[PDB]
């Protein structure tokens, strides 16, 4: 009786610390090697789900990096075309559009093409001295010529045609612009765009929080296991001593 | 507890009501109802205030969130609102950055 | 093309640096509103695929970069790219480095797979002493009782 006294409190105290971590999963457990199954269903959930999270993390960074390159000044390559605009006196041409209708837009985009987003410089010849030194500017840098406030249309060999639009940009050359969807030009409902950017990443962000509460449970759930198989092993799923003491 | 002599339980009460000292240090109803429940003589003080602890965790739930009756496993909710609202942080950051 | 002017090649040529050498232009304007899934700046050059003469730039080179007049009141600046779309010769030892850091990455995988192979049986043999030799783990020498 006194050995089996002695004994009691360690398998009481290790019962109900096996019962609350059972009870916390949907699962009873019955053995050692169950625990063990139990440990590689953790870990291969948690090796699932972590994989979903990056998946999901990735997509939220793409949404976040889109929505940030049309935020300022306004919506354009502004990493660098923001130097390339003030340090020249010129405006850029997507702002000079900026306030086109939503229908104009595709079509000036298109006439425009990667020449849209150009910055309007009436001399060309501030940029003569620094374009050897620019060495950190888009692989196409653009540049167009007239007064910023009032410039003229750039002159194109242009030729519309259904939601489209033909050029000759050079002799024998002709670059052929659709007429693209939410385009460059017309920068006011673009940031109505964004606003919709804003909310899709919304449930994007809101799902990625869910997996890693899920990552992050897994986790509290395995170390839980780990500490209690440290303190709790020894009496694991042993006889109770309480009815052979009363016995 | 069952096959430990009343001293050393008098003196885990005695260090669980030292700390629960400090941690209702803020609230009032709850802070009275621990000033009620040491009387020797009414042992049943004790259990109520556990209950007004269950019970107050509960209404504070703001269950608007939070469904969880047993504020125990509430826990994993509120640590998904600080997940969530870190995320809503940075993003409110950037926007008045920008 | 030569990998050294590939880059130039590619600088010159800009978005124009993808197109279509037909020397007609002439199946294009009317299956031009018959294209749609066709890139939306599609670019069309006129010249000859067994020999296209060089297309035509005012092209003027700036150290690492271009500029050419690429149309009226239209002056178009461009860098040297990497691995220009001209010049590939199919760039396929940029694929064989590719493919030798994926096979390190796999045999690291195999690396670790064996090693948690290793640990797990470990884990398995202590789980089997702790069920089968853990009652009597430790105790001391019962023969000294017995002889006593």
């Amino acid at each position: 009786i006194q050995s089996l006294t002695a004994r009691a409190p360690v398998w009481l105290a290790a019962q109900d610390t096996l019962n609350q971590l059972c009870e916390q999963s949907g699962e009873t457990l019955a053995s050692s090697n169950d625990v063990t199954e139990y440990m590689q269903q953790l870990l291969e959930r948690e090796r699932e789900a972590t994989v979903e999270r990056d998946e999901v993390a990735a997509q939220k960074r793409e949404l976040e990096k889109q929505i940030e390159r049309l935020s300022q000044p306004s919506g354009a390559e502004d990493s660098r075309m923001i130097a390339l605009a003030e340090r020249f006196g010129g405006v850029l041409l997507s702002e000079i559009y900026d306030d086109i209708t939503i229908d104009d837009a595709p079509y000036f985009s298109a006439l425009y093409g990667p020449a849209r987003h150009g910055i309007v410089v009436p001399d060309l010849s501030l940029v003569r001295p620094h374009l050897e030194t620019l060495e950190d500017c888009p692989e196409d840098l653009y540049l167009i010529e007239g007064d910023p406030q009032s410039f003229d249309d750039s002159v194109f060999n242009a030729e519309e045609q259904t939601n489209a639009v033909l050029v000759k940009s050079s002799d024998r050359q002709w670059r052929y612009s659709r007429y693209p969807e939410l385009p460059l030009f017309g920068r006011a409902a673009r940031e109505n765009r964004l606003e919709a950017l804003n909310l899709e990443r919304d449930a994007l962000a809101e799902r990625y929080a869910t997996l890693s509460f899920d990552v992050q449970k897994i986790q509290r759930a395995h170390q839980a296991f780990s500490q209690f198989v440290g303190k709790h092993l020894s009496v694991a799923f042993d006889t109770d001593p309480e009815a052979e003491i009363r016995e | 507890l069952a096959y430990m002599e009343g001293g050393a339980l008098r003196s885990m009460s005695d260090k669980a009501l030292g700390a629960l000292r400090l941690a209702v240090a803020d609230n009032e109803h709850l802070r009275d109802a621990l000033r009620l429940s040491e009387d020797p003589k009414r042992p049943e003080r004790k259990v109520q205030f556990f209950i007004a602890v269950y019970q107050h965790l509960r209404e504070r739930i703001r269950q608007d969130i939070i469904r969880t009756d047993d504020p125990v496993d509430a826990i994993e909710q509120m640590e998904i609102e600080l997940a969530r609202l870190t995320e809503e942080l940075t993003a409110r950051e950037q926007k008045l950055a920008i």
